[PDB]
RNA sequence: UGGAAGUCGGAAUCCGCUAAGGACUGUGUAACAACUCACCUGCCGAAUGUACUAGCCCUGAAAAUGGAUGGCGCUCAAGCGU
RNA sequence: ACGAGAUUCCCACUGUCCCUAUCUACUAUCUAGCGAAACCACAGCCAAGGGAACGGGCUUGGCAAAAUCAGCGGGGAAAGA
RNA sequence: GGGAUGGCUUGUGGCGGCCAAGCGUUCAUAGCGACGUCGCUUUGAUCCUUCGAUGUCGGCUCUUCCUAUCAUACCGAAGCAGAAUUCGGUAAGCGUUGGAUUGUACCCACUAAUAGGGAACGAGCUGGGUUUAGACCGUCGUGAGACAGGUUAGUUUUACCCUACUGAUGAACUCGUCGCAAUGGUAAUUCAGCUUAGUACGAGAGGAACCGCUGAUUCAGAUAAUUGGUUUUUGCGGUUGUCCGACCGGGCAGUGCCGCGAAGCUACCAUCUGCUGGAUAAUGGCUGAACGCCUCUAAGUCAGAAUCCAUGCCAG
């Protein structure tokens, strides 16, 4: 018979399967619409996650309960290394959709770019791109001009080839993250040119976004392994020493069809899914050459946004960094993909200016309360060893 | 308000009404932390002849 | 209000009732000494003068150890002018009543010779002394007896002679929209332990009942309400609860359970003529 | 079909006002501009509808504890609302009469 | 309206359905047992439950006898299970209490004893005029 | 407001501009919505449409009809103390159905056990069970009559006085499928009852008042909820 | 209340669109777009002017 | 009838001038007024109106996993009658 | 008075529950060695029809790509059934 | 040893009598009969009339479907002034709760609302119908025993197989990097507050709505800066008993016990986020024939629902 009580469904049909991603790096299913009209510009970068930290804003909100006051917000710091633009890709149109018809990369090539072509770095005689270095001097680069000219007539997206820096974030892996980044505004003769003339240099992330904007994070989430049902999908535990398990479902099925469905809940891969969150406000555009990068105008203490002790499990951010209220998906040291949003935010507080008062430099390893090592020393005073 | 946008658009603007010695201070950030001390509970009028 | 209240009209207890009537000739509505216009049918007395006029109802008053005898014997002449009454007290040991309800029963089963036999159905309200009237008729404890209401929930033939049938009932409460919870409860039709917040209906007892009376089985004297009453007969009884704080609500019910159960002497004084 | 008949009965008689509860003022007013007579009669044949349908329901509930097929219940389901549709149709003029009076 | 403080932020609520809390007015009341809160949404098993400046219907269980057959609104005024409020601070009171009020917010008591919530100081203004201290 | 308010705003302000028109133009699509009502509504509502349509059809062709003719019986003649009048001592039902006895009786089980004893018979049809009626003790009974199928009354129709009047039942003559039946008391079809028509002034030739008079059920009382009769007169 | 795919609601947020966060994000898209312009700037045959050839089937084999 | 003039009601429903016009078909007024219908005349230009009957078509009642003229599909048929 | 007898309630008490979370040991997991049994017409994707309201084989369709591992209890199988 | 009605059903009674379009019927002038109508089934009462379990239902968890729509969206009508509604239509996108009562299905509250059903009733777990063996009472029987019955306590215990489902690998095509998107899934939901505005409307009492802004309910996807929780970090300290002669330093009491406790995991017990185009249904129209008036429809065409299909989103 029927259901006698209502109940909404234990998770969303809208993310299954819910397996392990099929790569480690996020990958941008869509980029935003192309606008001839508007100027030429870049529409994503990468990123690796740092951490998190708290912060005091003063907030303007009109018709808010905390207009005019002080709010304390969670934020999350990426670390963005500048990123080296290696390559042009072109993309035609046809009636089973986008298709790649050529791709120019950059005379030289780093090492970091050049680790990605291999699985056995140490043992390889590094031949990668070696022969293709060479079509740029024999001919005067004739057949580079002819792939750009054939990318100026016949494509009409163009997506620059572009890698992190992986070498100067405190990460043990040497082996550097390689994505498209679509040029949005302007011809497809405007879009080639802004891609040579930005071959071989690097590009910061204050060039790509800017504070106050919102933005979408795209990424791998934490994985969890095998997860029975009870945390997989949220269902309602059995009673205490029910037969053949608690943490179960109680009924896979008791109607026609003779099967199991799809829509049932089941123990499996939970985490490390592929997701992109939208909406995720810019705060805090640090430069790393900044030695008060996590000071604000009324917080005049010069210190820089690492902890004390350092980022757990992370390391020190010494590059420009990004800070987002919130939270996105991923983990420490996972490679986080930024992203322009797609359509024209509908919300005021994607047009709120953001006035922060106070970061969190405090240790995340404990309850640390000190937020420079010299409030610590003047707080504690005097110890043996400074004597010894 | 009307004429800016009504409400909960029309931002109100607190510092309009101060009354200051010099009008330039009208929207100075007044500093409040400073190596880890409270900046409002060393403020003091003879902050000069205790100095 | 609660269902506790609500119980005695239930639509299966007012069958059984139904059906001990239709299978009885002879109807013994059972009435309560203490509160004997209280205890009465009038519903079902309008119902048998109305739809089956050849059954024959008769009063038993029952529990008259607990009142007075001359009030007793009023309460006897204001109901013999309505409808043939019997004094009874329903024991198994010491019965008193009996040999003139036997013979009261011999005359209807004389003057219903023809058939083959008679059933004498018991009606009433809960713990009114059905199934003690049985017992004490029979000789031999045939039928649950408790102090509680609701003991007897369904009908049961005991063959008192081989021509007179006894059928006992559940107690039944027939619906009025002047009935209040605290008189249903001091009619006994509730159980205390179910019923919230006892303490409301002390002061109805402290009424009901004389104050000597209440001294005198308590030993206790000089409370100006019903609460210092409960307080101070927790703090005599030792029924404190932890902190030592009184039980109020437990000795409330224990008061309540005397006051239905008989240890507390009252009775409704019979109307002056 | 009882329980909506008596809802609507019910929310027909308790709406409307009660002649002897009012003001004498309200009362002689009404008792002008309608005859208080044919008010009164108007909702006594409301609520004497309402009961009956509610005694013919009862009926023939209990009849259908003792139905025995699938037949006999649907002959005494279509009886019952027969009797319903009849008892509401008797009840022409005093429906129209208090919906001017409403 | 059916009792539901508009411009509530969402905090922790530490008290549901059958709990007792202090009756923290002079209305007669001792203690105070919830019954339902107002504005609670639907979904299966979960029992409902209030904070500080929440509005709940409650019994008397103990106080003056005639407190003790209605069903009181009442506001919450003090929690024990720690909340947070916007500027970052979780806090929580030594014990759970509120006020007997009408359907619109108005005390029946006259006075109240001990603190008060901002939330509920906020939210109800004659609580905010009979408080003495507001936390 | 007060009184004939919207009647006295139409008076100072009128109605809507394009009220008239759009009232006018409405009433020339009904046709178009009719039609389409007629063959695209599904359903009981269809139906209901449908026989609706045919009632207000028939009564505008009735007034037509008494529209057109506003400017406009036995054989052999009797006079007027005979009109309206009407050997064979038979009954307006001769013939019923049969009932058996899985119809007119149903098994009741008794016992604890799975086996259960099946010797108590509960009648399914109404019946009368007479006067001054006690029920037998329940060791005893075989044939069980239940309280709610217990009919008292019946409506009988005078046949001549073409009236209906609710008499009670004073005994049943004749079921005429089984004498058990009428032994039982079940009133069904063709079942022969015995009415007090005191109410009916029926009188003897001397001033003798005839209280009891036979009457015929032609009805099927278990499917209809009452007995209904016509006098044998 | 009214979906998120209502049709007034969509038009509400076109108005907002059009009107209000347009000219922000425009702005702030020529100030990033000439911020990495800074960067950015800072025979046929033989020389590769003719788009000549690189150096299943649509059809059947034949 | 407080007011009721064809048009809130009850009962009758005639005559004249007629080409024709009901003691009136609706709108409307507190009641009138006013408009309109029935009916007549002028313009026009040749076939229409009412009710039935026989074919095909729509509806004429339907639940609950996704599905069935056998499937694709078929519209001067690849449907229906000869 | 006594009772591992049956029932209702009160205080205390608590993860019984809101509403679930975390930790430990032994398994389950992998490896070396050792190593059965139940059961078994043949085999195992569905939808509609298959008069004997049965279908896994028939008809008509959907369709359909080696070989695998951990769980699972819808169906088949499985209860000294 | 043998077994374990169904293209049914739904919204409008019966009996008896009149009336009647019609069907029949002209060498008999009978008989059926739609639409209706008439008789039987308290001046707003009474509460002093509850009328028979042989047939059995519930509950937990969880998923999906139907519409016969309770709420949300839109629309038509009503003395519908406003507010609150009532009746009806399109619509299943999205929700439809927490409790009391077993002397045996109705009450209470919250809420936008607490709509109805199917896939069982034509070997998941657990309480009654319900009933092996023990026992007691009632009725019946001379009796063993049976039952109108009532009460108590009481033995079925898979999965490692195939398929289905949930996830995880994978040969062949040299390896690897960056991509495309056929197909499959698909997501948001409702309420409140500020402003409009004490304005429209109203005799008064009362009292809206569009645009704009801010929160919250339910659902969903993440996350651990902060706050709680968790402690084999057996990290540090305290402490009971015993043992190593005492101290120091330790063992054992399966983690002796207790306090704090990073890190990790976690919680509407914490925080963040949840997005836009086209085509339509009901209806409202424009131009205009059928049909010399007329008409939203016939040709043509405009708008319009949370509907439908896609984008955003997940898999590849
Ligand atoms: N003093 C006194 N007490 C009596 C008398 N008769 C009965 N009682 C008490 O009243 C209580 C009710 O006895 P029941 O036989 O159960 O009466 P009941 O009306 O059938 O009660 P229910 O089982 O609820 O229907 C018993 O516990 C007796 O103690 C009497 O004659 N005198
Ligand atoms: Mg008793
Ligand atoms: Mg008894």
């Amino acid at each position: 018979s029927h259901r006698k009580y209502e109940a909404p469904r234990h998770g969303s049909l809208a993310f299954l399967p819910r397996k392990r991603a099929a790569r480690h790096r996020g990958r941008v299913k869509s980029f935003p619409k192309d606008d001839p009209k508007k100027p030429v510009h870049l529409t994503a970068a990468m990123g690796y996650k740092a951490g998190m930290t708290t912060i005091v804003r003063d907030l303007d909100r009109p018709g808010a309960k905390a207009h005019k006051k002080e709010v304390v917000e969670a934020v999350t710091i990426i670390d963005c290394p500048p990123m080296v633009v290696v390559g042009l890709v072109g993309y035609i149109e046809t009636p089973r959709g986008l298709r790649s018809l050529t791709t120019v990369w950059a005379e030289h090539l780093s090492d970091e770019v050049k680790r990605r072509f291999y699985k056995n770095w140490y043992k390889s005689k590094k031949k990668a791109f070696t022969k293709y270095a060479k079509k740029y001097a024999e001919n005067n680069g004739a057949s580079i001009t002819r792939e750009l000219e054939r990318i100026k007539k016949y494509c009409t997206v163009v997506r620059v080839l572009a890698h992190t820096q992986i070498r100067k974030t405190p990460l043990k892996q040497k082996k550097a993250h390689l994505m498209e980044i679509q040029i949005n505004g302007g011809s497809v003769a405007d879009k080639v040119e802004f891609g040579r003339s930005l071959f071989e240099k690097p590009v910061t992330i204050d060039t790509i976004f800017e504070k106050d904007e919102m933005i979408d994070v795209i990424a791998v989430t934490k994985g969890h392994g095998f997860v029975g049902v009870t945390a997989r999908w949220g269902t309602k535990k059995l009673p205490r020493k029910t037969h053949k398990g608690l943490r179960k479902v109680a009924c896979i099925g008791a109607w026609h069809p003779s099967h199991v469905q799809w829509t049932v809940a089941r123990a499996g891969q939970m985490g490390y899914h592929h997701r992109t969150s939208v909406n995720h406000k810019i705060y805090r555009i640090g430069k790393g050459d900044d030695e008060a990068n996590a000071s604000t105008e009324t917080d005049l203490t010069k210190k820089k946004i690492t902890p004390m002790g350092g980022f757990v499990r992370y390391g020190e951010v010494n590059n420009d960094y990004v800070m987002i209220k919130g939270s996105v998906p991923g983990v420490k040291k996972r490679i986080m993909t930024l992203r322009k949003s797609l359509f024209t935010h509908t919300s005021r507080k994607a047009l709120e200016k953001v006035e922060l008062k106070w970061i969190d430099t405090s240790s995340e390893f404990g309850h640390g309360a000190f937020q420079t090592a010299a409030e610590k020393k003047q707080f504690m005073g005097t110890l043996k060893k400074d004597l010894q | 308000e009307e004429a800016n946008g009504g409400a909960g658009v029309f931002n109100v603007d607190l510092r309009k009404d101060w009354i200051l010695e010099n009008p330039e201070w009208k929207y100075d950030k007044i500093p409040e932390i400073f190596d880890g001390k409270n900046v409002y509970d060393y403020i003091d009028p003879d902050i000069d002849a205790k100095l | 209000k609660e269902a506790i209240f609500n119980k005695g009209t239930s639509k299966r207890i007012w069958n059984e009732l139904y059906k001990v009537i239709d299978s009885s000739d002879v109807i013994l509505h059972v009435l309560d000494a203490r509160d004997p216009l209280g205890t009465r049918c009038r519903h079902v007395e309008k119902y048998l003068a109305a739809e089956a006029p050849h059954k024959h109802l008769v009063f038993v008053l029952n529990k008259i150890d607990l009142v007075p005898s001359s009030q007793a014997a009023a309460w006897i002449r204001i109901l013999q002018k309505d409808h043939p009454t019997c004094a009874m007290r329903a024991s198994i040991t010491n019965p008193f009543g009996r040999g003139s309800l036997i013979d009261l029963l011999r005359q209807f089963s004389v003057l219903h010779k023809d058939r083959k036999q008679i059933s004498v159905g018991l009606i009433g309200y809960p713990n009114v002394g059905k199934s003690s009237i049985i017992n004490a008729l029979r000789g031999k404890a045939v039928a649950k007896v408790a102090p509680i209401p609701g003991e007897t929930k369904v009908w049961q033939y005991v063959t008192l002679m081989k021509r007179i049938y006894l059928i006992d009932c559940p107690g039944i409460v027939p619906p009025n929209q002047h009935d209040t919870p605290e008189d249903l409860l001091l009619r006994g039709v509730v159980r205390v332990e179910n019923v919230e917040h006892p303490e409301q209906y002390i002061p109805a007892v402290l009424r009901k009942v004389k104050q000597h009376h209440m001294e005198r089985t308590y030993e206790l004297r000089g409370w100006k309400d019903h609460i210092e009453f409960l307080e101070m007969l927790a703090r005599k009884s030792g029924r404190l609860l932890k902190g030592g704080e009184p039980d109020v609500d437990g000795v409330a019910k224990q008061v309540l359970n005397d006051f239905m159960r008989g240890k507390i002497p009252w009775f409704t004084p019979a109307p002056e003529p | 079909t009882q329980e909506t008949c008596s809802e609507k009965f019910g929310a027909i008689i308790s709406s409307f006002p009660v002649l002897s509860d009012q003001h004498p003022f309200h009362r002689d007013l009404m008792n002008i501009l309608y005859d208080a007579d044919h008010f009164k009669v108007a909702l006594g044949q409301i609520s004497t509808a309402k009961n009956l349908i509610e005694t013919i329901s009862r009926d023939y509930v209990r009849l259908l504890k003792y139905a025995q097929s699938l037949y006999q219940c649907k002959q005494l389901k279509r009886a019952a609302l027969g009797r319903m549709a009849t008892l509401i149709k008797r009840l022409k003029d005093p429906l129209i009469y208090l919906d001017q009076v409403r | 309206k059916r009792g539901a403080p508009g411009g509530k932020l969402k905090m922790t609520l530490g008290l549901p359905v059958g709990a007792i809390m202090n009756c923290a007015d002079n209305s007669g009341a001792r203690n105070l047992y919830i019954i339902a809160v107002k504005g609670a949404g639907a979904r299966l098993n979960r029992l409902p439950a209030g904070g500080v400046g929440d509005m709940v219907m409650a019994t008397v269980k103990k106080g003056k006898p005639e407190l003790r057959k209605k069903v009181h609104p009442a506001v919450i005024v003090r929690q024990a299970k720690p909340w947070k409020r916007f500027d970052g601070v979780f806090l929580y009171f030594e014990d759970n209490a509120g006020v007997i009020v009408n359907p619109k917010g108005e005390m029946k008591g006259s006075a109240i004893t001990g603190p008060v919530g901002k939330e509920a100081a906020e939210l109800w203004p004659r609580i905010a005029s009979n408080a003495g201290v507001v936390m | 407001p007060q009184n004939e308010y919207i009647e006295r705003h139409r008076k100072l302000h009128g109605r809507r501009l394009d009220a008239e028109e759009r009232a006018r133009k409405k009433a020339a699509r009904e046709g178009h919505k009719n039609s389409e009502n007629a063959q695209n509504l599904r359903g009981l509502r269809a139906k209901l449409y449908a026989k609706q349509r045919h009632a207000q059809k028939i009564q505008m062709r009735k007034a037509i009809k008494q529209h057109e003719e506003r400017n406009v019986e036995p054989s052999d003649p009797i006079p007027s103390y005979l009109l309206d009048r009407a050997a064979r001592f038979s009954v307006p039902i001769p013939k019923v159905r049969g009932i058996s006895e899985e119809e007119m009786f149903k098994v009741v089980k008794t016992g604890k056990k799975t086996h259960k004893k099946g010797w108590k018979r509960i009648v399914t049809k109404p019946t009368f069970v007479g006067p001054d009626f006690t029920r037998r003790p329940v060791k005893y009974e075989r044939f069980i009559r239940p309280m709610g199928l217990r009919y008292k009354k019946a409506n009988v129709t005078h046949p001549t006085l073409n009236v209906t009047v609710q008499l009670p039942i004073l005994s049943v003559k004749k079921n005429p499928s089984n004498p058990l039946y009428t032994q039982l008391g079940v009133l069904t079809k063709g079942t022969i009852i015995e009415v007090n028509v005191s109410d009916l002034g029926i009188v003897t030739a001397s001033g003798k008042i005839a209280w009891g008079r036979y009457a015929q059920i032609t009805n099927n009382p278990e499917n209809d909820g009452c007995v209904n009769a016509v006098l044998l007169v | 209340a009214k979906s998120a795919r209502a049709s007034r609601i969509k038009e509400n947020h076109q108005r907002f669109k059009k009107n209000i966060a347009g000219p922000v994000e425009a702005a702030r898209l020529e100030r990033l777009s000439a911020k990495l312009m800074a960067i950015a700037q800072a025979s046929g045959v033989k020389s590769g002017k003719s788009i000549g050839r690189k150096d299943s089937s649509i059809v059947f084999p034949m």
